[PDB]
């Protein structure tokens, strides 16, 4: 497939098999990145980064206000009053040491720790002389409570989002097309791994193709829905064991034209989007997969995955995409539909 | 593997530079070429001025990097000598005078060393990063030029047919890689003495008097590597030729897999091959010897050498070996030893570059210039030669004129000229000598700009004929799609290999001579404004009972269309509508009439040819 | 030294990755040869005019070696030199069944070869075989070193190559010499015979055939005359072919069954009345 080798870029893949929306927006009116944005990034961090930002924030606040206290205990002529070793502390009582027994920046830092985290060792108390120190103490406590509350909110919200682990919904990596119950059918396999059920489940199958219109317009990426062929016309589905969600096509759906040779050059792409709310969490989840033309192994049929064990059914998950190539008619999409004189073109 | 990184930078740099830069180089070199070919005419002078890459822009940085690096170890020494000093002797209170006080302090020197080291590394890396960014451009240029000079001049090959793939073997990836490497490596040659030369002087400046001896040995140690290189290369070349023999023998052996799989020569076919391996193995051992020795030469001479200097330390008779005297000497010895390997490699690289430029010069001076001089009828030219290449004479009463849509075929293989005439009718052969007089307009490339053709050898062009159908064809193009659906799939329904009809050609490994000629004719079919030109292919592509089928496909193609179809074939199986023919025998078009008018002249060869019996196949056998 | 360390780590990784590409095929062997056959004379004789019967509904083989996945009854003529009807549907399977082994194909009781067939010493038994490639090209020497076994065969000059007439042009009256071959050519410089002189190679007595695909019909007829000269030495052979140029004067023929011979019937009109050569009659 050297043409495809050089055509690795030319490819109709609207959504990557992972599920993302491989696209490209541009020429948009980016107003900016306002401040509050950064705070949201604070919420959605991972544990190593959250712990680091937490500890760094506490330590930065402590050191900063310790530096401030050091300046304060400098300007009031306090460090000198202590440094006078005429006695153990000869005239250190009357001079109104602004903060009792604050000798050097290390000591002031011990005081910062002692006053922010509400320890309070008592050996070094604020005194009744310097209003500036009282102002800085008030500021210290207000900022301390706000930072404490914000970091607590961060840690809590990373705790309350422990229900979410990962979306685990599984598709057959390949599609399948076959004949069932007398007419052509399109298949796909859907399974689940989580023990919990998925309530109010629903599926939708859409065809993405570039279209043309008789009036003249062309819609580049055209989307059209297709029925999901349940017994009573309803996109509901119970998911205990994995199953086969078959959107059989008659006329209205765009499968009338399909010719077996054309599949390599086929431009239509099938997209599957299903969704529901998880029973034990309360979150509405939505999983999406893409069925490109290269993955549609035509003519196959799916395998059976249910066995009677002793009293309780056993189920495999290894055989998901394995198929047995049951013989089927070829390109009968129009031939069998637009019934020939035989009315049995197969 | 992201292709996002590529962006549009290559168009701005490599695509623009390669084409534009050499244009100036051609203009200057050719302008000088007019004066005389005794001294002025040459090839590589243009590149320096025309490309104008500032090698110096780096060369300056390179010299700077070498100076900084060589300076570094003296700063290392500086700190070391003053390990110990109380230095309160004068009770100095003088603000340190810039001239002296700053150099001495132990603390400063360390920070200076860090700054110098970072700066040197950065400057060096940046300079030769820019140099590489220029080399890449030079390589793109050289390739662009080889194709520009291979396309529009050398069309007609008559002597280059002896070895034309030698050029595409050397100048493809042995020359351009050589020039890119040599340009990227020039700075080492350019500024290695500025550092080395520094070392002896530096060593002499500070080591003492034994420095000259101390570095004497390494200046001769490097020629040891320069001498081992050549012998190792000779051994490697002999080993490579022996390996080629082994590979060819192995190919022949595996080529007989079904014969040797069980027959009485099953294990026998490898016998000599095993000895072959052993034979080749012996050469490998010889090569290994020099390589190991070279490493020893590169891994010992320095150490050995430095010992000598300390021996010559006993020639200094000083107090002792000051640890601030020999540590810096050892640092200089361990730094100097680096660019020597680069120098030794450049020694061979220069020879490689010279050989490459000589080969390029030979190509551009070997018929690469002069082989292409600078109903819509064109030909009224008396000039006689309708001879191949730069061949001799055979010019008599030459002229030609043909109303198109006429199947004029000079049926003859002896004194044939079928290829010279077929190529020269469109003018692509050097037969345009004389006067070229045409109509006033096509409705100056000889008024034949609407050409289309088929070869006289199997074409087998890029990708395959299945993928050769790229003429604005998503699926079907009305003129050839029909022949595409039904004339194209007619010769061989399907090849043995898988994938069938679609992209059949892409990655289509092989072809039959019949399938090759069928594919060629099919590529003749899928052409637009069909005025086809054929050159006697259907005397060798004579597919009995299938030549009529091909001619019927061409019928619905050309005889059921409004189109001109011609051929110079040599078989009479397709002689229907074969009205016009020649039997020139080394002349231009001089035989032309009606379908039977030639037989009116009753030429004996014409009389025998124009008979009922199998169209006189093999003179009416 | 750090740049060296990083670059050398990368280089080592690349080198070992390149090695692992062939270290997976380092010592694998998947066709064993350990035979316990007792000693046999193994002369070059024709045993009983070559009765070949080893297959009755040749069963599905195994081990994925192009198995025949159906049933094909086999019964040929004893002193038969010419081919018998084998249809394209099973023609490839039969062609593979002429001399090539398999897992579970045609195994069983047989009256053939007068000696054990599958248990014979696999190191030497194979030298007694004979086959022909579809389009014979032997890129090997086979002329200068044609006597790889120790023979002074003394007939490659003009004696039995000319008598075989396949190499008469290249041997009896040729200056190539006793030491000169063609480089990778079964048709490059020796186009007169891509298959060498069988008698010279025996100067065994069993011939195995191939399909006329790249040999000119006249040359093929001359090769048929040589095949008749060899048939004087065999008078019993197995042949595989589908076209009249090779199936024109077949001496012994059969009435087939769906892809393999069902019964022995040399003439052609009797096979025509039945379903014998109806598919063969498609051209005449
Ligand atoms: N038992 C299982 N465990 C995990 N994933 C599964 C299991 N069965 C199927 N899948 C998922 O289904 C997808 C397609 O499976 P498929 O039916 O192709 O079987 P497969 O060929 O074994 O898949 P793969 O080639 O991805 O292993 C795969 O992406 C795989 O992740
Ligand atoms: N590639 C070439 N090499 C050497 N001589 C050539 C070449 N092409 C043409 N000539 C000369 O031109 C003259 C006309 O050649 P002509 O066209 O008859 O060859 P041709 O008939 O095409 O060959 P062929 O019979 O193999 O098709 C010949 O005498 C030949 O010497
Ligand atoms: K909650």
């Amino acid at each position: 497939r050297k043409p495809r080798i050089r055509d690795r870029l030319p490819k109709a893949r609207f959504i990557a098999k992972s599920g993302a929306c491989n696209l490209a927006h541009k020429n948009i009116r980016e107003q900016g990145r306002f401040l509050q944005d950064i705070f949201t990034t604070l919420v959605d961090l991972k544990w190593r980064h959250t712990l680091v930002i937490f500890t760094m924030s506490f330590l930065c606040s402590w050191l900063l206000f310790a530096i401030m206290w050091w300046l304060v205990a400098f300007a009031h002529g306090d460090i000198y009053a202590y440094m006078e070793k005429g006695i153990t502390e000869k005239s250190g009582l009357e001079s109104a040491v602004c903060v009792t027994n604050v000798r050097s920046f290390t000591s002031a830092f011990l005081f910062s720790i002692e006053v922010q985290v509400t320890i309070g060792f008592g050996g070094r108390m604020m005194t009744e002389e310097c209003p500036l120190a009282i102002t800085v103490l008030i500021l210290q406590n207000i900022v301390g409570l706000i930072i404490n509350a914000v970091m607590l909110g961060c840690i809590f919200m990373k705790t309350a989002q422990a229900h979410r682990r990962a979306e685990t919904l599984i598709f057959s990596r390949h599609a399948v097309i076959a004949v069932r119950n007398g007419k052509l059918c399109f298949m796909f396999r859907v399974g689940d791994l989580r023990k919990s059920m998925i309530i109010s489940a629903s599926v939708r199958i859409q065809v993405v193709k570039k279209t043309t219109t008789p009036e003249g317009e062309v819609v580049p990426i055209h989307q059209q829905d297709i029925p999901v062929d349940n017994p009573i016309e309803s996109n509901n589905i119970f998911l205990v064991a994995p199953l086969i969600i078959c959107h059989v096509i008659d006329k209205r759906s765009p499968l009338y034209d399909i010719s077996a040779t054309d599949l390599v050059n086929q431009d239509l792409e099938v997209i599957v989007i299903l969704e529901g709310v998880v029973e034990t969490t309360g979150i509405t989840t939505q999983a999406r997969t893409s069925y490109i033309a290269e993955e549609i192994q035509w003519g196959h049929r799916f395998v059976s995955i249910v066995t009677e064990e002793e009293g309780v059914y056993s189920v495999d998950y290894s055989k998901f995409g394995n198929t047995v190539r049951v013989a089927a008619p070829r390109c009968s999409a129009r031939e069998l539909d637009e019934k020939p004189s035989i009315l049995i073109q197969t | 593997i992201d292709l996002k990184a590529i962006g549009k930078l290559p168009i701005a740099m490599r695509a623009v530079t390669n084409y534009v830069c050499l244009k100036e180089a051609y203009e200057e070199q050719k302008k000088k070429a007019a004066d005389h070919p005794n001294r002025t005419p040459s090839i590589w002078l243009a590149m320096y001025r025309a490309f104008g890459r500032p090698i110096l822009l780096s060369s300056t940085f390179r010299y700077l990097a070498d100076l900084l690096g060589f300076a570094g170890p003296l700063c290392i020494s500086g700190i070391v000598q003053r390990v110990n000093e109380p230095k309160n002797n004068t009770t100095r209170f003088s603000e340190t005078l810039s001239s002296k006080e700053f150099l001495e302090n132990a603390h400063v020197l360390a920070v200076l060393l860090f700054l110098a080291l970072i700066l040197q590394r950065t400057f060096l890396q940046a300079s030769y990063y820019v140099t590489i960014e220029t080399g890449i451009n030079l390589r793109g240029a050289l390739l662009a030029m080889i194709y520009n000079k291979i396309l529009r001049l050398s069309t007609s090959n008559l002597s280059m047919g002896e070895m034309t793939l030698g050029q595409i073997n050397n100048l493809v990836a042995i020359e351009t890689n050589q020039l890119m490497w040599f340009l990227f490596l020039c700075p080492n040659l350019w500024a290695m003495p500025v550092q080395i030369i520094m070392g002896v002087i530096l060593l002499y400046n500070l080591l003492g008097s034994s420095a000259l001896v101390g570095a004497a040995v390494i200046v001769l140690l490097a020629p040891i590597q320069y001498f081992i290189a050549t012998k190792l290369a000779e051994a490697q070349k002999s080993t490579l030729d022996y390996s080629t023999e082994r590979l060819k023998k192995t190919n022949e052996i595996l080529k007989g897999i079904k014969l040797l799989k069980l027959y009485a020569w099953e294990h026998i076919f490898c016998k000599s091959v095993e000895e072959t391996r052993m034979k080749e193995l012996s050469s490998l051992k010889t090569f290994a010897l020099y390589t190991s020795l070279s490493i020893f030469m590169n891994a010992a001479i320095p150490i050995a050498a430095v010992l000598a200097t300390f021996v010559t330390h006993a020639y200094a008779s000083g107090n002792n070996l000051k640890p601030a005297e020999a540590f810096a000497s050892l640092s200089l010895f361990h730094i100097l030893v680096t660019p020597l390997f680069l120098l030794s490699t450049v020694v061979r690289f220069a020879v490689k570059a010279i050989i490459s430029v000589q080969k390029l010069n030979e190509f551009l001076l070997s018929d690469e210039i002069g082989e292409d001089s600078w109903e819509d009828v064109a030909i009224k030219v008396t000039n006689g030669y309708f001879s191949w290449g730069s061949g001799l004479a055979t010019l008599s009463n030459i002229d030609i004129r043909i109303p198109t849509g006429q199947l004029t075929m000079i049926v003859g293989q002896v004194g044939c000229g079928k290829s010279s005439l077929l190529l020269a009718i469109l003018g692509e052969m050097q037969t345009l000598e004389g006067k070229v007089y045409w109509n006033n307009v096509n409705e100056r490339s000889r008024s034949r700009y609407s050409v289309a053709y088929a070869a006289q050898k199997p074409w087998l062009l890029n990708a395959t004929v299945e993928e050769n159908i790229t003429f604005g064809s998503s699926f079907n193009r009305q003129r050839y799609k029909a022949v595409t659906d039904a004339c194209s799939l007619q010769p061989d329904i399907d090849l043995l290999p898988f994938g069938d009809q679609t992209e059949i050609g892409e990655r289509g490994i092989n072809l039959s001579g019949g399938q090759r000629q069928r594919i060629c004719v099919a590529r003749a079919l899928y052409q637009n404004t069909n005025i086809v030109f054929l050159d006697d292919p259907f005397s060798a592509l004579d597919i009995h009972l299938s030549d009529h089928l091909m001619q019927e496909g061409i019928l619905k193609f050309l005889q059921d269309d409004k189109r001109t179809v011609v051929l110079v074939t040599h078989k009479l199986q397709y002689l229907t509508h074969a009205d016009w023919i020649i039997a020139m025998k080394d002349g231009s078009v001089l035989r032309e009439g009606t379908l039977k008018d030639i037989q009116t002249k009753d030429v004996e060869l014409y009389e025998h040819w124009k008979t009922l019996m199998n169209r006189q196949d093999q003179e009416l056998e | 030294y750090l740049n060296w360390v990083v670059r050398n780590l990368a280089d080592l990784e690349v080198q070992m990755g390149a090695v692992k590409k062939v270290n997976s095929f380092l010592t694998m062997e998947s066709e064993n040869y350990e035979g316990t056959m007792d000693p046999s004379q193994v002369p070059e004789h024709w045993p009983q005019e070559g009765e070949i019967k080893i297959h009755d509904l040749c069963v599905r083989y195994e081990n994925n070696l192009k198995p025949v996945l159906k049933h094909v009854k086999a019964y040929i003529k004893p002193g038969q030199k010419v081919g018998i009807c084998g249809r394209t549907g099973s023609g490839k399977s039969s062609l593979s069944l002429a001399f090539f082994r398999m897992v579970d194909i045609f195994d069983g009781k047989i009256v053939i070869d007068g000696i054990d067939i599958s248990k014979l010493p696999l190191h030497t038994l194979r030298s007694r075989l004979s086959i022909i490639l579809q389009d014979p090209i032997l890129f090997s020497g086979s002329i200068r070193f044609n006597l790889d076994p120790e023979c002074k065969c003394t007939d490659d000059r003009l004696w039995e190559a000319l008598e075989i007439a396949q190499l008469k042009n290249m041997v009896k009256s040729l200056p190539g010499g006793l030491d000169a071959t063609v480089t990778e050519g079964g048709e490059n410089f020796s186009v007169g015979q891509r298959q060498l002189f069988c008698l010279a190679r025996a100067f065994s007595s069993i011939l195995i055939m191939d399909e006329a695909t790249a040999s000119i019909d006249m040359a093929t007829e001359n090769i048929l005359q040589k095949v008749v000269m060899t048939a004087f030495a065999d008078r019993t052979v197995v042949t595989i072919a589908h076209r009249v140029h090779t199936i024109l004067t077949a001496d012994l023929v059969i009435v087939m069954k769906r892809g393999n011979i069902l019964e022995y019937d040399t003439p052609e009109s009797l096979l025509a009345q039945e379903d014998g050569v109806f598919a063969s009659f498609v051209r005449a």
